[PDB]
């Protein structure tokens, strides 16, 4: 309903621009806010723009280094945050609120954009099988930054899937596992593929896990 | 003169058994009635890996599609989000927000967990693949699938040698379907140290098991 | 942007009338916002945050249109909540017959003080009784005001 | 009372032309000046027009990227500039308005006062002045003037400085095979006054700034 | 864009006839329609304003009517000075748009032309060219035919004709044909004649001259 820009890795001191696109393709009588959430922090409201009239309001903590623009004809709102510090690593949401102003909160939300502010390099993930009701899985190792998304088959296998949160290894690289429990009588016939892609590294893998 | 407004939520963690009522309070340091006479306090429910979702706006007005079990009440500085009958779907974090003071702010958040019946985990162990051994590292994974409560102990053994401090665990959020947890433990070893030993096991301790369960494999087969 | 102005001005409102509009100063006869249909609007519509803002024609959903307000679905979404957290205090515009309309509340006509009015490009046309007013700076938001 | 326009020009394709419109004895802003052009032998087409409620002029989208309209109240003169001229822009350009300050501030006007018009010719050919030759006569007699080899249009002919009107026929110009225009103007007069009365044709070709007064006599 | 469709293209009538010109509109324009008269060589004059309001100084025989999409300009008694193209323009919407226009001409009694022939001036002969002009004056109908004969030899492709518009006082036409020769070919022949054929002439009229 509110398509949002993809995840990004940005170095400290640079600037990141996050886009927000309504599925209509046209702006209407509603205000567009930007809310972020840093790890271990509560939701933080940043700014506000009426794409129809052009009024922009920003929160004092971000006054000076945030700028919210809206490009009509494209019908895509933007948020730019310059002078990126380490603690700006957060999930950035755009949220639709009432035209009349703030108060009732936000009735619709984007999916979120994870902005990682770090000087480390982008590293593609390595995918390895977890071979065998029976349990079957995929190990996604040594990638940076977050996130990595995993689906099974091609979105067809959703029941019994567990994609674990990524953990931060002592090397600074991430790793996660995705596992699925399946009937034992299905191992001999059905096929199972992990759909692992990492956006920052343009690495898309389709590992087929087979028992041995 | 403009003073900092603070929203406090209590409790911070609200464990509730399935089918029982629950209430979450949000208290403000300043009255939330606005110039127009409205009281702008709202409520948001966030699921795992999903953006927040509004449940209540203006203290008590329920949002469309929100189950009738949710209701809000209060006035001025005291407010309460009440759930009549708690369902497994209601797991997650609940926030309050205020729109009567600049700038709009969100509460700290309350984490609701559902207490269901005990459920022993099903334990699975996976040897590292020959692909990973072709590099320099070997990762052995132990899986604890669908259990309640979260209290679980995993003990790695490599040729009966207790492994300590070289394993990282990861737990999912409480499942919105069956109210269970799932955990994965990962033992990290070098290729040299992996060939030095034959028997790999993880010992799983949990309230739903009659005794510690041990899944093992041999490096050969 | 510019063709979002409603041009629904009556024939009686001609250039001669507009010439003598801000010419009458040498004077004994002087002193809830929602969806306004564009058919009754002549000239730009201004709302005050307290700073003046133009609100152009849209359809009923709020999508901007650019047909001089000629369409019969064109409206002005002027719904307002107080502008600390809302959008604007109130609005002002001239209707098809030449009368100034207001809605909402003044920011403290759009009066900041009992003698000072927010200054905006159409002040002298919408409010001719304030032609002899002097312009002062105001910081409330940096804007300009017109006072006695 | 009158709108007076600038003279006819020839402009090369891709260039620009500026046309003036001076309102004698009036405030230029009260007339609601629009610009309407008419291609040779075709209809009327409204370009931009003044909108008092906006205090500026707005243009039809067909010309939005290449026409601008200005107005100087201190000189009672309105201007229209048309850029990136194509062959399709060859027309007579009229400034128009409505008098006595009755112009709708909406700009939606019917016009009861019109300038005399300004023909702009988009062409690569050079301006050339005409030669004037007499059509000498030999109870009514006919005499006239032959205005030959000129470019571009138009050329205007009067007789006796506008004092002779009844009986005058100024024919439409014909385009010769050389790319130049030709025109003739005749008048029927009583045969008794051929020796006593003076008949002068006044020829004016503004693109070349050529003015001729040719007295036509028999023999 | 409001579009104006005006009928017919061309019109012919007799002095004293009712003439009706119709103008249709692509949208309802209330009564915001004007009518202009434009006599040839002149600027448009505003006759009718707001569909039916007659302008000051306009003969009472012109009237307008209509509301919505279809409008009619009617001339109760057609007069010689009424011959010109008539145009309708809508003033309800921007851009202001005009109709194609209706050309109004007059049928009147047949009138033969008065033919005059003009030798080239001696000023022109000094420049190397020769122009012989034949003039048909005040005839009706417009259909006519001129032929040039040089020493009784018919000439083709060496002349051009030009026709005035219909005169506003006597509803006649006038024509001029011009025969162009070089100075060398002019001095070769003696008799220069202009043979005129017209419905009002029982027999073809010929006007001629000899060099000298
Ligand atoms: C309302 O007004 C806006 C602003 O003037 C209009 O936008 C303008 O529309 C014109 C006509 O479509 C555009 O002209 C185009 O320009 C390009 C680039 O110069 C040219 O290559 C094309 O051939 C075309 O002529 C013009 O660019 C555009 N201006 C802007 C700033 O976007 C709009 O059309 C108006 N809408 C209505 C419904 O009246
Ligand atoms: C300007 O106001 C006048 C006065 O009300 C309007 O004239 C009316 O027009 C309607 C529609 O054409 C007629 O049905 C009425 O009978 C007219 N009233 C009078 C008293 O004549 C006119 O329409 C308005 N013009 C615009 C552009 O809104
Ligand atoms: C423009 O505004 C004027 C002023 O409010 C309106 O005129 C009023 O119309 C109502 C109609 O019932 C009358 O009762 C009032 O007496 C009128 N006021 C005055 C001062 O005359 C007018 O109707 C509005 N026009 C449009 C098109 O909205
Ligand atoms: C504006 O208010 C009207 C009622 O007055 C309501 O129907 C409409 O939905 C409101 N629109 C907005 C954008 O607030
Ligand atoms: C007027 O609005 C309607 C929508 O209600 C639209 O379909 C139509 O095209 C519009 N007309 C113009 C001329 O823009
Ligand atoms: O009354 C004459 C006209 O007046 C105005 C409009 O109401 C028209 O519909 C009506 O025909």
């Amino acid at each position: 309903l509110l398509e949002q820009s993809g995840a990004e890795l940005k170095k400290p001191g640079s600037s990141v621009k996050v886009s927000c696109k309504p599925s209509d393709g046209t702006f209407r009588a509603y205000t567009l806010s930007w809310v972020r959430q840093a790890p271990g922090q509560t939701l933080e409201w940043m700014g506000r723009i009426m794409p129809t009239v052009g009024i922009t309001n920003y929160a004092q903590k971000f006054q000076g280094r945030v700028t919210i623009s809206a490009d009509m004809s494209t019908a895509t709102a933007y948020m730019e945050l310059s002078s990126l510090r380490s603690d700006d690593t957060a999930i950035y949401y755009c949220a639709k609120g009432p035209y009349v102003g703030l108060g009732e909160g936000f009735s619709e939300w984007g999916q979120g954009t994870l902005v990682t502010v770090s000087s480390a390099s982008t590293k593609g993930p390595s995918v390895f099988p977890l071979a065998p009701t029976a349990a079957l899985g995929c190990l996604v190792k040594d990638y940076f930054p977050e996130p990595v998304t995993v689906s099974w088959n091609s979105g067809a296998l959703t029941s019994g899937v567990h994609t674990f949160p990524a953990v931060l290894q002592s090397s600074g690289l991430y790793s996660l596992s995705s596992v699925v429990t399946v009937p034992s009588s299905s191992l001999g016939t059905q096929t199972y593929i992990c759909n692992v892609n990492h956006k920052p590294s343009n690495t898309k893998v389709d590992k087929k896990v087979e028992p041995k | 003169i403009e003073l900092e407004l603070v929203l406090t939520q209590s409790p911070l963690s609200l464990p509730v058994t399935l089918g029982q009522p629950a209430s979450i309070s949000c208290r403000s340091t300043q009255s939330l009635v606005y110039s127009d006479g409205n009281t702008y306090l709202n409520w948001f429910h966030q699921r795992a890996g999903q953006p927040p979702r509004r449940l209540i706006y203006k203290v008590s007005n329920r949002d469309s599609g929100v189950p009738e079990r949710f209701s809000g009440s209060g006035s001025g500085t005291d407010f309460t989000l009440k759930i009549s009958r708690v369902e497994a779907e209601d797991v997650g974090i609940y926030y309050c927000m205020q729109g009567a003071h600049w700038p709009p702010t969100f509460g700290g958040g309350t984490k609701v967990e559902i207490n269901r019946t005990v459920a022993a985990p099903s334990v699975f162990i996976f040897p590292p693949s020959d692909e990973q051994l072709k590099s320099g590292t070997a990762s052995v994974v132990c899986l604890l699938n669908n259990f309640y409560p979260r209290e679980a102990k995993v003990q790695w053994k490599v040729d009966n040698a207790l492994q300590s401090g070289n394993s990282q665990e990861s737990v999912t959020e409480q499942d919105s379907k069956d109210s269970t947890y799932s955990l994965s433990s990962t033992l990290t070893l070098s290729k040299a140290d992996y060939e030095k030993h034959k028997v790999y096991a993880c010992e799983v301790t949990h309230q739903g098991l009659s005794s510690p369960v041990t899944k093992s494999f041999n490096r050969g087969e | 942007h510019i063709n979002s102005t409603a041009l629904n001005c009556n024939e009686s409102l001609n250039t001669g009338w507009l010439a003598g509009l801000f010419y009458q100063h040498k004077s004994s006869g002087c002193p809830p916002c929602g969806i306004v249909p564009a058919k009754s609007v002549c000239g730009p519509v201004y709302c005050f945050t307290p700073s003046p803002v133009v609100v152009g024609t849209t359809d009923r959903s709020g999508a901007p249109t650019y047909s001089w307000g000629a369409n019969d679905t064109d409206v002005f979404v002027l719904n307002n909540t107080r502008p600390p957290l809302g959008n604007w205090f109130g609005c002002t515009w001239m209707n098809s017959t030449g009368f100034t309309k207001v809605c909402g509340a003044p920011p403290g006509g759009p009066w900041i003080t009992p003698r000072c009015m927010v200054d905006y490009p159409y002040r002298l046309w919408h409010y001719p009784c304030t032609i002899n007013y002097t312009i002062f700076k105001v910081r409330m938001h940096r804007l300009e005001a017109a006072c006695n």
